[PDB]
RNA sequence: UCCCCCGUGCCCAUAGCGGCGUGGAACCACCCGUUCCCAUUCCGAACACGGAAGUGAAACGCGCCAGCGCCGAUGGUACUGGGCGGGCGACCGCCUGGGAGAGUAGGUCGGUGCGGGGGA
RNA sequence: GCACCUCGAUGUCGGCUCGUCGCAUCCUGGGGCUGAAGAAGGUCCCAAGGGUUGGGCUGUUCGCCCAUUAAAGCGGCACG
RNA sequence: GGUCGCCUCCUAAAAGGUAACGGAGGCGCCCAAAGGUCCCCUCAGGCGGGACGGAAAUCCGCCGGAGAGCGCAAGGGUAG
RNA sequence: GUAGAGCACUGAUAGGGCUAGGGGGCCCACCAGCCUACCAAACCCUGUCAAACUCCGAAGGGUCCCAGGUGGAGCCUGGGAGUGAGGGCGCGAGCGAUAACGUCCGCGUCCGAGCGCGGGAACAACCGAGACCGCCAGCUAAGGCCCCCAAGUCUGGGCUAAGUGGUAAAGGAUGUGGCGCCGCGAAGACAGCCAGGAGGUUGGCUUAGAAGCAGCCAUCCUUUAAAGAGUGCGUAAUAGCUCACUGGUCGAGUGGCGCCGCGCCGAAAAUGAUCGGGGCUCAAGCCCAGCGCCGAAGCUGCGGGUCUGGGGGAUGACCC
């Protein structure tokens, strides 16, 4: 369903301390807007697995105005993997794109006889509304096979949301495993 | 990407552009045939004799000599004298060429 | 092993491995992964011997993701020789693994199979590493 | 007790130093004469009162200071403005 | 002084690639011809010249879109002049000043100075 | 490897004499597991108190060999 | 054993400069045209196109800002 | 044009997409169709690497102008030298082994020449600090304040139980403390004490007898208030029967992952030991906070000497 989580203003104090607070800062923004903020780290935490960028969450400011919020880029802490920042886009009614998360269904007949799949890409970038964001994007699967593949111009999509990526980029595809009776011949060479 | 007329432009005009004289920069028609001078160093033009202008008429070459007489006496009463001939993509021949002759009948000196 | 396979310039030199990864740091292809806890060169031995590790642990299937390339060249002067008379000769390839990039991915694979693998492959490391599940903060990234 | 078999470098070469690069600066009194920049194909183009050797060099042909400028895709110039 | 046009300078692709349009009375172009000047490692393609029948197809001009290229923040971070502490080390942390590259939001199908030739 | 004391000198190998110390233990003492029936043996732990042979060959240390042994331990001490 | 003068690049820490028996390369010539000028012109390459004829001889087409070329090493520069 | 950073060029590069020829059946081409869990060019998307790659690009550093800056500053001309083995430390590189009290450069410092002074147990170059002379005067600096040893057995909160502290790594463990997160809890939980632990489970299974454990495979269906072509001690083989399982009983918690603090193992050397020693365990250890005080040839106080500029002197001397 639909997510949401506080999140309180900055002036820009100290984004060292801020952070080590408990807390984490980014800026909300579109085109129309730009405000620096900060969340909280571990009730962000809390929300961002499930929301990501996906699914749209609202931001309850301490002025109350509960905008429609995207992310945009989150900033990982490349010693560490834990984040330090958030782009956050407000939405206004717009075709204004987003990445939305593919839903390969019925398990390949590559996989059960032989190796098993491989999600090149777990969500797919398209054009649409605020209101359509679809929770899913079924597309079948089980028919591709071992050493077979698809495209984004072999998608589902349903109405308002048709694809902003490129026909020609693929999305799966079903890859032989790691027999170690290829081992033999590997590092015999 | 450049035409045989853009590259043959800068390349004679550029030649004469850095050597700060009064620049004539000329223009042939295939109707007549004019010329301004410009003092490229701000951008200003000094003066600009034509065929438009002048509205005259009767064989090219010979209303090609013409403008520069006008030139002449026309750009001689503010002084002028340092003459450097932008001749253009056009060569040095016939309709372009005359137009120079004629500025010197004037007293320009180039 | 992991040798460049056509090679720009001979010997290389050594440099200093100060901070953080430059890339790499978030997860892309498989599902688990790998990562650096401390940085170090790896040796293509090394490398080979953490694959062969987790080849050998889903012994036929699953799909192995490695994200590192030994590009540089590990250089030694032969046995028993003085200082100077030039550089050594190339003896072995390493790539520079700074903390946080990661190294080995797997998918088509069960969770503790690839525990399990992933965690002998950390074993035949010389350094301390973490294993670390695909994430949103890897597809926000 | 010690050396072996030890492998000559085949380099070791090296060439002289050029002390290259641009030797005088913008708002700086130069007269004429003067070399405002040494180098080897113009990097910096040869611009009002300001001349270009056969290898490049670029000296200043009359007095006042010198004045760098750059014209984007066209190229860095440098022109001596003269004294007052 | 406002506008279109021609010849031009200048910022440096926000200018450009592409597709869509429209402009010929003016001015510009193609277009007419090889007689003359001039002209092609062959060709009036080009350069030249005498022209004014055709035209706006081409090019160019003004414009429209954003598919490409282009430019492109705020916020945070990497790094760091300077001042400290930290680890056997490979190296890590804090202070103070400075602070990117990518990427995100967005912008972009140009902007103008000098003279001339039309419009009112 | 380095070139830090020592080139107005710190005598090298091996043997002989005398040893003494370390323990990563050859022997004996004490243990665990055993693919330990017993005997025997294996590997590991504890333990340095004492012990740790005589010859052939070769300058040799080493090593091979002969005959024994509870065992015929290595190593530091300017390779004492 | 190798080296010894010269040039290019890197090391060289965004001025110049900077060592090592550091990492990579070249020079000891050449050109009466490869020079001076004036006029003129424009690459590599790729796709389609075509007797011999070709992955590539030459001719045609549309796309190309520079990846060609600039005697020879490399860097800078460079089709205004 | 460096750190960064980025592949836009130069090259590397993992995968996937797509696609030449090679490889290879289909054909068996005399040649076409080629299909691709084969090799894999250009080419595409994801993901990267580079001193000698650059679409980018700092902090800074140069250099001129302008302003502060009177300093054992700077400049011009001359007299005289000495030096032309440097070393260590910090940082930035190369070489080396991301070895050396190694080596070779760049910046800086210090020693050299400050082996004068305080710390550092001791000890050129680490910390503090630039010794003109005197003083049984005072403030401090690093470091310290149980005793040797000057000054807190000061103060408040917390951790550690190894003498860790008082020398070490991969890797290992219900150490002790401290945070999370999830799962089972009176839809009676964990743990034990237990009526139970039924069937065409008549084992697909032929050989000295394989009615449940080498015998190779719907790993067969049962009453389900309760289950296995067997986790089991009988294990090719009657007795005997454990549990996974269920029901009581019990009546409050329990099991799992993760992180942070401080410890533990890992840990073997040669003349006699040791943190400088004695000795220390709500510290005399570790962190956090606060306040005193000890402490140098630094600073101050007082006396003096000296050279320099300054005034006096409207004079050398002499005086401040
Ligand atoms: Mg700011
Ligand atoms: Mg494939
Ligand atoms: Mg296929
Ligand atoms: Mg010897
Ligand atoms: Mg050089
Ligand atoms: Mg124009
Ligand atoms: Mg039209
Ligand atoms: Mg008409
Ligand atoms: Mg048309
Ligand atoms: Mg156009
Ligand atoms: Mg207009
Ligand atoms: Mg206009
Ligand atoms: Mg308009
Ligand atoms: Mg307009
Ligand atoms: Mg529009
Ligand atoms: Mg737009
Ligand atoms: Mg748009
Ligand atoms: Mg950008
Ligand atoms: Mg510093
Ligand atoms: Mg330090
Ligand atoms: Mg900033
Ligand atoms: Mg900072
Ligand atoms: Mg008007
Ligand atoms: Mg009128
Ligand atoms: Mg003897
Ligand atoms: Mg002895
Ligand atoms: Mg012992
Ligand atoms: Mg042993
Ligand atoms: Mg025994
Ligand atoms: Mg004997
Ligand atoms: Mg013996
Ligand atoms: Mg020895
Ligand atoms: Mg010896
Ligand atoms: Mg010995
Ligand atoms: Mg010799
Ligand atoms: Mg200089
Ligand atoms: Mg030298
Ligand atoms: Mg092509
Ligand atoms: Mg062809
Ligand atoms: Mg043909
Ligand atoms: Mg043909
Ligand atoms: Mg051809
Ligand atoms: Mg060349
Ligand atoms: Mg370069
Ligand atoms: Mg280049
Ligand atoms: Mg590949
Ligand atoms: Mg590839
Ligand atoms: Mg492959
Ligand atoms: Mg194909
Ligand atoms: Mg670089
Ligand atoms: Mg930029
Ligand atoms: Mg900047
Ligand atoms: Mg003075
Ligand atoms: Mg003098
Ligand atoms: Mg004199
Ligand atoms: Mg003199
Ligand atoms: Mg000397
Ligand atoms: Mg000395
Ligand atoms: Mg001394
Ligand atoms: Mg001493
Ligand atoms: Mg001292
Ligand atoms: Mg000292
Ligand atoms: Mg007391
Ligand atoms: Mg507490
Ligand atoms: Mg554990
Ligand atoms: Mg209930
Ligand atoms: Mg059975
Ligand atoms: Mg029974
Ligand atoms: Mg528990
Ligand atoms: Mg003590
Ligand atoms: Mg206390
Ligand atoms: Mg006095
Ligand atoms: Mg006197």
């Amino acid at each position: 369903m639909e997510y949401r989580l506080k999140a309180y203003y900055r002036e820009g104090e100290k984004p060292s301390a801020l952070r080590r607070a408990g807390k984490l800062p980014g800026v909300m923004y579109n085109r129309h807007l730009n405000r620096k903020v900060y969340v909280d780290l571990v009730e962000f935490d809390k929300v961002f697995r499930q929301a990501s960028i996906h699914h749209v969450i609202v931001l309850e400011l301490p002025d109350g105005q509960s905008l429609p919020t995207l992310v945009r880029q989150v900033n990982l802490d490349k010693r560490r993997r834990r984040p330090e920042h958030v782009d956050f886009f407000v939405l206004s009614d717009e075709p204004v794109e987003m990445y939305v998360p593919l839903r390969f269904v019925g398990t390949p007949a590559g996989v059960r006889a032989g190796g098993v799949l491989q999600e090149i890409h777990r969500d797919i970038l398209v054009k649409v509304s605020p209101r359509n964001i679809p929770e899913f994007i079924e597309v079948d699967v089980s028919g591709l096979e071992i050493g077979d593949s698809l495209h984004a111009s072999d998608l589902k999509l349903p109405p308002g949301v048709e694809l902003a990526v490129s026909p020609e980029e693929t999305i799966a595809a079903v890859v032989p495993p790691e027999d170690v009776e290829k081992l033999a011949e590997e590092a015999a060479a | 990407r450049l035409t045989a007329y853009e590259r043959r432009k800068f390349r004679v005009r550029n030649r004469i552009k850095r050597t700060g004289r009064l620049r004539l920069s000329v223009f042939r028609s295939l109707k007549h045939i004019y010329a301004q001078i410009i003092d490229d160093e701000k951008g200003v033009t000094l003066v600009s004799a034509s065929s438009l202008a002048l509205k005259l008429k009767g064989n090219k070459t010979e209303v090609a000599r013409q403008v520069g007489r006008a030139l002449a006496e026309k750009a001689l009463a503010l002084g002028i004298k340092q003459v450097a001939f932008d001749r253009g993509p056009y060569k040095y021949h016939g309709r372009v060429k005359a137009l120079a002759e004629g500025a010197r009948e004037g007293g320009l000196e180039f | 092993m992991l040798m460049p396979r056509r090679m720009k310039y001979r010997k290389q030199q050594r440099g200093r491995l100060k901070g953080a990864t430059k890339g790499g740091d978030y997860v892309a292809f498989g599902d688990f992964g790998l990562v650096a806890l401390e940085p170090a060169w790896i040796t293509a031995q090394q490398i080979e011997a953490a694959r062969v590790a987790m080849v050998r642990h889903f012994r036929r299937g699953g799909k192995i993701f490695i994200r590192i390339f030994p590009d540089k060249p590990y250089t030694k002067k032969p046995l028993e020789v003085r200082m100077g008379k030039g550089k050594g000769n190339v003896e072995g390839y390493v790539a520079v693994v700074k903390p946080g990039r990661v190294m080995f991915e797997v998918a088509g694979v069960t969770e503790e199979q690839a525990m399990e693998a992933l965690r002998i492959a950390g074993h035949k490391l010389p350094i301390k590493t973490k294993i670390v599940r695909r994430d949103a903060y890897d597809e926000a990234q | 007790a010690h050396k072996k078999g030890l492998g000559s470098t085949r380099n070791g070469r090296d060439s002289q130093a050029k002390r290259l690069g641009v030797k005088r600066y913008e708002g700086q009194v130069v007269r004429a004469g003067n070399i405002l920049v040494r180098q080897r194909g113009t990097r910096f183009k040869p611009g009002k009162n300001v001349g270009m050797g056969r290898d490049f060099t670029l000296f200043a042909l009359v007095d006042g200071v010198v004045e760098f400028q750059d014209r984007g895709r066209l190229g860095r110039y440098v022109h001596v403005r003269p004294l007052a």
